RNA sequence: UCGAGAGGA
DNA sequence: GGAGTCCGTGGAAGCTATCAGCAGTGCTTATCGGTAGG
DNA sequence: CCTACCGATAAGCAGACGATCCTCTCGAACCACGGACTCC
């Protein structure tokens, strides 16, 4: 069943940011995914045995964070990767405000 | 005077109409609509250009016009919104996610 | 050569450990991993310093699951080499190519060309030894090395160094 | 288009309608800052009536011989007559009501006495008959100085906003304003015996359940407020049947109302389709 | 930028334990108890642990802190014994 | 999860910082080379070659393989590689934001039209912000069409200093479909009569003026020192994405079934291997640039095919091509069919039904629906007798499991499963549960309009496949009973529950907070049948008031 | 993963900084001025073989201590067999690094009583040195003035010749036996 | 799967 | 002793026949009267 | 009383957007060269 924009506007009214959150992850997408800390790209080669985590560009096996976000986002910045545009996903604040 | 007389036009066509919607309602669209300057049209130009972080704008008609521009001019989306939560997948901060929890040592030795 | 370093570990707690019994707990997790560990941003993890009064904080009872994540603040001993670095061991292996030195946790390998040209390895003698005049290197002989290069290496960093110069050779 | 513009607006933990990026919208929700839920059309008796009633009904006179209370009301209502300190809280009470009148005609211009404000007086009044059995033969057991005081320390007990400086004081006192406004109107010390018939009693619990019921009325720091009012105001325009007519029998023919009015709002837009302005 | 932190003393929030606190509070200690989390409170024969969550609140021997964020950064750390349940 | 542990720690993603890919980075960050544009068999053999897809990337036919990383097609997020473009190209995107730069920045040397000496310029950059600063500086250097080198007459006395450096004449630009000239003026009676000048501007000119563009150039006109550089506006190496992205889909077993991406990736290919041995071999000077602007509109339309007014490129047969703009474009479209909104599990619908006997927060799921859908429930003490005798009615007698997770990932499909009948069931383990009676779960009626039509309510398992309800909770949804359909989401977790149960309740959104009167009342038969009953006229004998008495379910037993 | 203590800004890619070398050009995490989990700025603290064996016998000394009581409710080769048994008693066998420092520390500490070991510090953390220069000559045993400088090259013009002989002189009084 | 068409509260 | 129909391989199409917007004023570019300073 | 310059209001002309959810069924893709093998 689909959970669109009405279906999400509504939980949002509500408050409970958990069970949209279980709606749009649990029950549908969720992938988990290391990124580079020092750059903020998808740049890493996460192997999970070998532990040869390296980073091709970076040289890192220590800065990198795994993530669990919507497989729909993955692909998302993927296809902005592919038109040059760098959404740099950084887990450190930076500007406080 | 300018969201007085909004506020006296938003409120009147819900009056013409089944009575009624509460003042805080629409006193809070007009309030958003004129805390900005002057007038805000409430389309893909007026609310949409804003202050605000690329990908809660991007959800609303211009996508990847604002996705470029998000990029040529090196902005930063804060991941303080409803909309950047969703797509980035995290308990955005909505009423219940809108406050952190811990457990407290000092606590749970108290309690047994 | 020896750091005291005061830094810290995030460790994720599960919700049925949240018993009297966890303060005590989380410090044991956190030496579990940390005291034996060798970093390349801090090198080899020795000892956690002073078990007593380890700041802990608070665990952010997570989003979807019930899992506290806890910062540990904590202070330990760190084992850090340095390419220049002069430093003195017990050599452990030996053989024609050249000998390693167990300086501390970290051996350090020095090749025969890395060693002096009026030394030469001898295979005529049990244990592996290499002569020159009264000075003889064996199964034990503590020397002097100076660390010419450092090696990262997994989680057991590893040094090439070197016995050839004035006020260097064996101790 | 209204719910994508409201979705960042929510009420803040300073009582603030605030957003994503952090900018002030409204400094207290909706103006009061009371949860829209727990709000009732309540009616002003002191803007309404004529200015002989509303003398006759709460003025209070000690110094009086029939302007005074008398002893089957209150249980000291001959030891209270004539009394100078007494009537000067007497003076103070019905000062504070005759400004009541004069400030709510300045708000309120259209006469309109029935406003939605929280804490339904109203029954508390009627629960306090029920719930204590009081009669209107025996006199009651509290004072002037039990009623004037204890009034004027509710308000006090009324908190919105949590502060300590001049900014947050008078944004507290700005808050309530209508609110207790209502409270002088319903809890004058003539009206509490002359109608209500209310002992010491039933009264401390009455002044408690006030501000049991105002406390509880307070706005949730995470209630979506923007997300809200958009669905609340684009909701009633799904079923809006009428577009451009209505009126009948004031300014004969046609007004742009309804659906293509409410495009011109929310796309603002200088176009005429009725421009027509008024002049008096 | 430096920990802000209001301390347990001068805070603006409201004493009252608000409806989203309420609920995150809850459910998170029933989710806690499914997930085997050790119980303060006497049970009385409690098979549904949102049962137990709710009663675990009438004793107040639940050992969480709300961390309530401000606008500007800053946090109050409120202790669910602190916070009052009128609702 | 996306199944299996990691040694690296997880973290909420606090901000995200946007910019323009390097084409130094593209080519260090790249795994393959995009040689051969095929897209399948190893060189003419069996499966893909390492020039279009897995070269040392994203895995194929239910092989792990991922450049020795195995991991395999649900784990393996794939790689990007990097395509080596003949000669640089303009991004779709930045089109104008490349022409209007031109028109501001001037050329032959890289520097400003105008300075911080002319007062309207210091009016200008006086504000700190990043595209409206820019709007000043677009609008001020896009007139005074020539560069300088002394000017100031009223601030220093009356002799002229040095500021700039070669006082070029800056052309005027506009667009003639992907490229942009110039008209360079001169003609004071000397050379093109009256006529002005015209000249090609290609991307190797644009890129080498906005090369030697300054730093401090970039801030004035809204760039980023190390995200956003002009000079990477113009593509001269491209990233190719990998098959998560642009998938082989597989038709049957000897047959190709390629995205539109992989076909048009090829074309790009198709035109850079033309430039590549055009410019080696003898140059024929006005015969590359006839393919050169192919290979521009290739890149460019693998991009944006919506796209300018004049060209439109399509794929015969006759349909056109899915581009990756049109493929993230709103509505249904990776915003807000994916991101936005999304299909979900755990979730049921059916043509919905009215009670008087139903609860008013309570709902009528059918027999099956509770049994096709699960809820994860963690053995603890106070279940597994009741858990054990759910494994034990199975996926067909109602109260049943249909999954048992062990310690490990492990499910144990009951309706299978050769331990079926056994299984004793430890602490911690999860059981996937038929739903259960008085389970808190979502009831939902499209289009959910306002706070409502999307509540908590109370689950009665009954038999007949239909949603039934309450009748004075038809008002909440809108709906009445002439054939519509209603949908559910049985929430997972036991926190989402009470999320649900003590904040979303069907009695907690009693009173609409819109105009502060209730949202829900006393409707049809209940309503007319109340007016008839409460009368002076109409009284009930003692036969049926005591019926009437007892129907009560909090009757005190006092007549 | 630990990498914590000393740590922001990442902005892109970096190159690097410097090799790590005995010109006390120390890791890019080993700072002479860093901070500390109270606050302060904190001293680089580095330790010399005999001040870092003490304190190892300090942390373990007292671990003992403190584990045994929430379970209510001198001389050369002794010295080697009695770290052996702490070893194993607070500390699980899996740890073979610290066994085969503890071991090497031992064997090559210069100064082995508590209280010799205060007054070289004194000595030392006094003269205006780097603490990893200080780190180094506790450490390792020196008689000339030209073989301090040496083995220790980041001296050579921060110290005068003749007034590190002085320091050097003191060290062989302030030596222990074994 | 894509695209077009068709139908529903 | 030469065919049979096969299918990879290259293949972009071309000259037709006719066009602000459910909104409104969208934003960029030519002509144009007048200011006052040398 | 002229001209170096500076703001005034018209005539062209340019690009991405329009209920939510749901369900059902039909039919794909064709002109020339170079030469491969199997199949008759
Ligand atoms: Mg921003
Ligand atoms: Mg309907
Ligand atoms: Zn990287
Ligand atoms: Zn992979
Ligand atoms: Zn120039």
């Amino acid at each position: 069943l689909r959970f669109g924009e009405m279906e999400r506007d509504c939980m949002i009214a509500h408050g409970a940011a958990s069970f949209l959150k279980e709606r749009l992850m649990e029950a549908s997408d969720a992938f988990r995914v290391h990124i580079c800390g020092i750059c903020g790209l998808m740049t890493v080669i996460a192997k999970l045995n070998h532990n040869q985590f390296e980073c091709k560009g970076c040289d890192n096996k220590i800065d990198i964070y795994q993530i669990h976000i919507p497989y729909a986002a993955k692909l998302l910045f993927q296809e902005l990767m592919a038109m040059n545009i760098t959404p740099r996903l950084y887990t450190d604040r930076s500007r406080d405000f | 005077a300018g969201r007085a007389a909004l506020y006296k036009e938003v409120y009147n066509v819900i009056a013409s109409d089944g009575s009624y919607v509460n003042y805080r309602h629409m006193a809070l669209l007009v309030d958003v609509m004129t805390t900005q300057g002057g007038l805000t049209s409430v389309t893909r130009h007026g609310f949409n250009r804003s202050n605000t972080g690329a990908l809660m704008r991007c959800s609303f008609e211009e996508t990847v016009e604002i996705l470029f521009e998000a990029g040529a001019s090196a902005e930063l989306d804060d991941c303080r919104g409803v909309s950047e939560n969703v797509i980035l997948g995290q308990m955005a901060p909505i009423g219940t996610g809108a406050f952190d929890v811990m457990i407290d040592e000092e606590s749970l030795v108290k309690y047994m | 050569m020896f750091f005291i370093k005061d830094l810290s570990l995030n460790i994720t707690l599960h919700p049925s450990f949240f018993g009297p019994r966890m303060k005590q707990y989380l410090k044991t997790k956190l030496l579990e991993e940390v005291e034996g560990s060798c970093t390349g941003k801090f090198g080899y993890i020795l000892c956690v310093l002073d078990y007593d009064n380890i700041d802990i904080q608070r665990g952010r009872i997570l989003p979807t699951d019930g899992s506290a994540e806890f910062n540990v603040k904590y202070r330990a001993v760190v084992f850090k080499p340095f390419k220049g670095e002069v430093v003195d061991g017990t050599v452990v292996s030996c053989s024609q190519h050249g000998f390693e030195v167990q300086v501390g946790p970290m051996k350090v390998f020095v090749t025969k060309h890395l060693m002096p040209q009026d030394l030469t390895f001898n295979a005529g003698s049990n244990p592996p030894s290499y002569q020159s005049s009264e000075d003889v290197i064996t199964i034990k002989s503590r020397i002097r090395v100076k660390i010419e290069g450092c090696i990262s290496q997994v989680s057991s960093i590893h040094a090439i160094g070197s016995i050839k110069e004035d006020y260097l050779g064996a101790i | 288009r209204l719910v994508k513009a409201l979705e960042d607006i929510m009420v803040h933990y300073d009582n603030t309608t605030r957003n994503s990026l952090g900018n002030v919208i409204q400094f207290i929700y909706g103006e009061d800052g009371m949860d829209a839920a727990h709000i009732e059309k309540q009616s002003l008796d002191t803007i309404g009536g004529s200015d002989a009633a509303f003398e006759k009904r709460y003025r209070v006179d000690l110094l009086n011989t029939d302007h005074t209370l008398d002893p089957s009301l209150l249980e000291s209502g001959s030891e209270i007559l004539g009394d100078l300190k007494l009537q000067v809280l007497l003076d103070e009470e019905y000062k504070q009501l005759v400004k009541d009148r004069k400030f709510l005609r300045e708000v309120f211009v259209d006469g309109e006495a029935n406003w939605p404000l929280p804490v339904n007086i109203r029954r508390i009044i009627q629960n306090a008959q029920q719930t204590f059995h009081i009669d209107h033969t025996k006199p009651s057991d509290l004072t002037i100085k039990d009623i004037v005081l204890g009034v004027k320390d509710l308000q006090e007990n009324l908190l919105v906003l949590r502060g300590k400086n001049e900014i947050i004081q008078n944004a507290q006192r700005d808050a309530v304003t209508l609110f207790c406004c209502l409270l002088r109107s319903r809890l004058a010390t003539r009206r509490v015996l002359q109608e209500y018939r209310l002992t010491k009693q039933a009264f401390d619990w009455v002044l408690s359940n006030i501000e049991a019921q105002f406390l509880r009325s307070v706005v949730h720091p995470g209630e979506m407020v923007g997300v809200l009012a958009a669905q609340s105001i684009g909701e009633p325009a799904t079923q809006m049947t009428l577009n451009t007519f209505h009126f009948a029998g004031v300014a004969s023919k046609k007004v742009t109302s309804g659906v293509p009015r409410l495009k011109e709002i929310l796309n603002v837009a200088k176009n005429m389709k009725t421009p027509s302005l008024t002049v008096y | 930028l430096k920990e802000k932190a209001i301390p347990k003393d001068q805070r603006a929030t409201t004493p009252y334990m608000t409806k989203y606190e309420r609920a995150r509070i809850l459910g998170t200690r029933a989710l806690q108890i499914s997930m085997n989390a050790p119980v303060f409170v006497d049970l009385e024969g409690e098979t549904d642990p949102l049962r137990i969550a709710m009663k675990e609140l009438a004793e107040k021997k639940i050992p969480l802190v709300i961390r309530r964020y401000l606008p500007d950064g800053s946090f109050e750390d409120w202790s669910v014994e602190e916070l009052i349940v009128d609702l | 999860v996306g199944q299996q542990y990691s040694s690296a720690p997880l973290r909420t993603v606090k901000e995200v910082q946007f910019g323009l890919f390097s084409p130094e980075e593209v080519r260090a960050i790249s795994v393959a080379k995009i040689r051969f544009p095929e897209t399948m068999d190893e060189t003419q053999t069996r499966a893909k070659i390492g020039g279009l897809n897995d070269p040392r990337l994203g895995s194929i036919d239910r092989n792990l393989k991922c450049q020795t990383c195995q991991e395999g097609m649900n784990e393996c997020p794939g790689h990007f590689g990097h395509i080596d473009l003949a000669k640089p190209v303009f991004h779709v995107g930045f089109i104008a934001k490349i022409k209007k730069v031109c028109e501001c920045v001037c050329m032959h040397c890289g520097k400003l039209l105008l300075d911080e000496h002319n007062e309207l310029m210091r009016q200008a950059l006086a504000i700190k912000d990043s595209k409206k600063r820019f709007a000043a500086i677009w609008t001020l250097c896009k007139t005074k069409m020539v560069c300088e080198t002394d000017v100031p007459s009223e601030d220093d006395p009356t002799q002229l200093v040095s500021r700039g450096g070669c006082g070029n004449t800056q052309p005027t630009i506009r667009k003639d479909g992907l490229k942009l000239v110039g008209s360079w003026k001169k003609d004071r009676a000397t050379g093109d009569a009256d006529e002005p000048e015209l000249r090609v501007l290609s991307t190797e000119e644009i890129l080498n003026i906005f090369k030697h563009i300054s730093v401090k150039d970039f801030t004035s006109l809204g760039f980023n020192e190390v995200f956003s550089r002009p000079e990477w506006m113009i593509l001269t190496c491209l990233p190719v994405p990998p098959p998560p992205v642009r998938p082989s889909i597989s038709f049957n077993e000897s047959q190709r079934g390629e995205d539109d991406l992989t076909f048009k990736l090829a074309d790009i290919l198709k035109a850079n291997i033309s430039l590549e041995t055009l410019e080696h071999n003898g140059a024929p000077h006005h015969a590359i640039e006839e393919a050169e602007s192919l290979l521009q509109f290739h890149v460019a339309t693998y991009m944006d095919n919506d796209i300018a007014g004049q060209p439109q490129a399509l794929q015969k047969s006759g349909r056109p091509v899915k581009s990756i703009r049109a493929r993230l474009k709103g509505k249904e479209g990776r915003i807000r069919g994916n991101l936005m909104g999304k299909r979900v599990d755990f979730s049921a619908r059916t043509v919905i039904s009215g009670d008087p006997n139903l609860e008013l927060d309570q709902v009528g799921v059918p027999k099956s629906i509770a049994k096709t859908l699960t809820y994860p429930e963690v053995v603890t003490p106070y279940n597994i007798d009741r858990l054990t005798q759910l494994v034990r009615n199975g996926p067909n007698e109602h109260p049943g499991a249909k999954y048992v997770i062990r310690d490990s990932g492990d499910r144990i499909d009951l309706r299978y499963s050769k331990r079926a009948g056994d299984i004793q069931l430890q602490y911690g383990w999860k059981v996937e549960r038929h739903i259960m009676d008085n389970d808190p779960v979502l009831f939902n009626r499209q289009p959910s309009l306002h706070k409502m039509s999307m509540m908590a309510h109370r689950v009665k398992v009954i038999p007949y496949s239909t949603f039934r309800l309450n009748l004075s909770v038809t008002s909440p949804y809108n709906a009445d009973f002439d054939g519509d359909e209603m949908n559910l989401h049985v929430p997972q977790s036991e926190e989402t529950r009470a999320e649900l149960s003590q904040l979303c309740a069907v009695p907690l959104q009693i009173v609409s907070p819109q105009s502060n009167k209730p949202c829900m009342g006393i409707v049809q038969d209940t309503l007319c049948g109340i007016r008839k009953l409460t009368l002076r006229d109409t009284f009930i004998e003692l036969d049926q008031v005591l019926n009437m008495l007892y129907w009560v379910p909090d009757w005190d037993g006092v007549i | 993963s630990t990498s914590t203590f000393q740590t922001r800004r990442r902005r892109l890619k970096k190159v690097e900084e410097e090799e790590n070398a005995a010109t006390l050009q120390l890791g890019q995490e080993f700072q002479l001025k860093q901070i500390n989990h109270q606050g302060e700025e904190e001293e680089l603290i580095a330790l010399n073989l005999s001040e870092a064996r003490l304190v190892i016998k300090e942390a373990l000394v007292e671990r003992r201590r403190a584990f045994k009581r929430s379970q209510k409710k001198e001389t050369r080769e002794k010295e080697l067999e009695s770290i052996d048994v702490l070893l194993e008693q607070t500390t699980g066998g899996n740890n073979k690094d610290l066994k085969n420092t503890m071991q090497y520390l031992t064997n090559f500490s210069r100064f082995r009583d508590q209280e010799t070991v205060g007054a070289v510090i004194q000595l030392l953390k006094s003269t205006g040195l780097h603490p990893f220069e200080v780190a180094q000559l506790g450490s390792l045993a020196c008689d000339t003035a030209d073989e301090a400088k040496t083995l220790i090259p980041s001296l050579n013009n921060k110290i005068s010749d003749d007034e590190l002989e002085r320091i050097l002189k003191e060290l062989s009084n302030l030596e222990t036996l074994y």
